[PDB]
RNA sequence: ACGGCUUUUCCGGAGUGUAAAAAGCUCCGGGAAUAAGGGCUGGGCAAGGCCGGUGGCAGCCGCCGCGGUAAUACCGGCGGCCC
RNA sequence: GCCCGCCGCCUGGGGAGUACGGCCGCAAGGCUGAAACUUAAAGGAAUUGGCGGGGGAGCACUACAAGGGGUGGAGCGUGCGGU
RNA sequence: UGGAGGUGAUUUAAAUGCCA
């Protein structure tokens, strides 16, 4: 864990900052990864990642989804340009999920994980199925859906050891996250990954919508971020 | 749009009914209960057949494709029927004599039926005189009956 | 010398009476039996055949009655060209 | 003559008015000559 | 390529087994000796950017799709992949 | 839109609202309504472009309007098709 | 800023397109 920890004194020099959370953090004022979020701020700096979750680029802590080709045309031929989608994310508590566009393929991805950085959002873990009834972080805590264009998802609980049963590209969201054990029931048309990826990403975030009592929480193990890595 | 027609606690016969009645708009089901396959069918729910040549052709490929494609009109035994079959291989044509006695399975295409530019063909040829077209055309072994 | 479609093999000389349509050529060799030439694919873009164009085809020894299959054409430079060595009579084709 | 409005479309295809104007004039003929 | 070793399987032989046989099982003598094919090799789908034929012809193709004289897709040889 | 009731209809495109059989109507015609076979798409809402014998704005003697000189008819110089 | 209806008018003839 050290050379992904000095990666963060050396970046934290050659850096000055333009918003006010780059002041704030730069002056060892905010300190921690779980105290920039449930707070209303703006993130636009992707500086701030590398110091406070400085594993996010680790290249086994990286993904690229889908590469695809455009087209339109015009009266010169043809004009392409390339759509990359990228996640990323430590397989501790903490996800986030990018796009960019560029006209070759390694401005794409470069872009795609630049604005992966600036889409990331922490969840919640448990262990909340029928048959597994310990108290460890390793599934969802209880089922969530969400929706996005025409794809609804639905994830469940699932006894441990089972592994995730999910399509294919919820497996690499669902595995950088944290989670390793899942059900799974959708809908609609799941073979245009954009729409999946983002439906799978809705319901992690809805997971912290539901309301829980203080004592729900000692008996499924509710853990919010990191849990004792 | 309403909610569901028969939701009630009582209401089982009805509900019987439409899910009955509406099962046969169906064309899997019906084309089984009724059992439709048969009597339109040359073969009558076999997995091969035999059956004594007539004749040597060749055919058109489909329109974005060049070609012609061998097959012969073999006349089955166990109906009389007349069927266009297709033989598969380089070279095979050069073994189908006439009066031989030949094996004819299906072609395996979408819905039992035919494949690829071929189009009306729904037969092969699988064995000329007891011994199988594979080989003959590859070597390997002898034909018998000259 | 010249290179011209000679009958090599077992061709046969096309002189059509009538396109009855999608392809068929009524053909009137010097043989008698009716035949009807079909056409192959390579040359169905780049060439133009009508009546009177005296070209070549190949029979096919199936029933050797309705038989014929294009596989060149003749240019107005030979089809006149090939009477003086009487290679073919031209009253095969006037009756 | 339970019709279907799909066919009205004429992408691909001729007018509908006349294609049943045309489907009559067989029927009055299938009922005529011996369809008794 | 040299050195050693074993005898499940394989040949003979003795008990036992069985209504009588046969298999089987326990002991002996020989010997590494007697014993791997089938399908795929463009994408879905693991696996070659190699060699020689074929020239919209021959052929392939569950679907999409290759072949027009510079074929990773057809026919072979050499390599490789799944059981 | 979130809920509690009841009834009618839909199941890839064609074949086909056709054939056969019934019940109505004076006739035209209405209501009910399949299978053989054929086919890999048929359909919907939006996006860049191109086009219109659609609309606005602006141009250009390889456009017109106003003008000056002509080529197209005869003979020769030279290039092309064909023979 | 942005849309929905109504009434009027809308002008000689002018067809067709290998192969990759
Ligand atoms: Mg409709
Ligand atoms: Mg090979
Ligand atoms: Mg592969
Ligand atoms: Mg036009
Ligand atoms: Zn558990």
């Amino acid at each position: 864990s050290q050379e992904w920890k000095e990666y963060a004194k050396r970046v934290l020099d050659e850096w000055q900052p333009k918003t006010k959370l780059g002041m704030l953090v730069k002056e060892g004022q905010i300190t921690d990864i779980h105290e920039i979020f449930r707070k209303g701020y703006q993130i636009k700096e992707p500086e701030i990642i590398d110091v406070l979750l400085p594993e996010v680029n680790a290249r086994e802590n990286q993904e690229i989804l889908d590469i695809a080709l455009t087209v339109r045309m015009t009266d010169s031929g043809r004009r392409v340009r390339f759509r990359v989608l990228a996640a990323v994310g430590n397989r501790d508590g903490y996800v986030g999920l990018g796009i960019g566009h560029g006209r070759e393929v390694g401005i794409a991805i470069r872009k795609a994980i630049n604005y992966a950085k600036l889409n990331i959002i922490e969840i919640k873990r448990g262990c909340g199925s029928w048959e597994c009834r310990c108290r460890r972080p390793h599934s969802v805590p209880f089922t969530v859906e969400g929706k996005e264009g025409s794809v609804r998802v639905k994830l469940i609980p699932g006894p441990r050891g089972l592994g995730l049963v999910i399509g294919d590209v919820g497996k690499k969201i669902l595995r950088l996250a944290g989670i390793q054990d899942v059900w799974s029931q959708t809908l609609g048309e799941t073979r245009t990954t954009v729409n999946f990826a983002k439906a799978v990403f809705n319901a992690l975030y809805n997971t912290n919508k539901v309301v829980v009592t203080p004592e729900m929480i000692e008996r499924y193990g509710i853990v919010v971020g990191r849990a004792m890595p | 749009p309403g909610k569901k027609a028969p939701n009630g606690e009582f209401a089982g016969r009805k509900l019987k009914l439409k899910r009955k009645k509406f099962r046969w708009s169906d064309i899997r089901y019906k084309r089984r209960v009724l059992r439709l396959k048969e009597k339109s069918d040359p073969l009558e729910g076999a997995p091969q057949a035999r059956g004594i040549v007539l004749e040597k052709i060749a055919v058109e490929a489909k329109q974005p494709n060049s070609g012609m494609r061998k097959a012969v009109r073999v006349q089955l035994i166990k109906n009389g029927k007349v069927v266009t079959a297709f033989c598969p291989g380089d070279g095979a044509i050069k073994f189908i004599d006439e009066h031989d006695e030949v094996i004819i399975e299906g072609i395996g295409g979408p819905k039992g039926g035919s494949m690829g530019d071929i189009p009306g063909i729904r037969y092969k040829v699988v064995k000329v005189n007891r011994v199988s077209l594979k080989e003959l055309v590859k070597g390997r072994k002898e034909k018998p009956r000259r | 010398v010249i290179r011209v479609p000679l009958p090599e093999g077992n061709q046969l000389f096309g002189v059509v009476e009538q396109a009855l349509g999608a392809g068929w050529m009524d053909v009137r060799c010097e043989d008698g039996k009716i035949r009807r030439c079909r056409i192959p694919g390579k040359l169905r873009r780049r060439v133009w055949i009508r009546v009177g164009d005296l070209v070549i085809v190949q029979p096919w020894p199936v029933q050797s009655d309705k038989r014929g299959d294009i596989v060149y054409r003749y240019t107005q430079t030979q089809v006149d060209w090939l009477l003086r060595k009487g290679k073919i009579t031209q009253e095969f084709l006037t009756g | 003559m339970k019709r279907r409005p799909r066919k009205w479309k004429k992408k691909g295809r001729m007018r509908w008015k006349w294609i049943k104007k045309r489907i009559r004039r067989l029927k009055r003929q299938r009922k005529k000559e011996r369809g008794l």
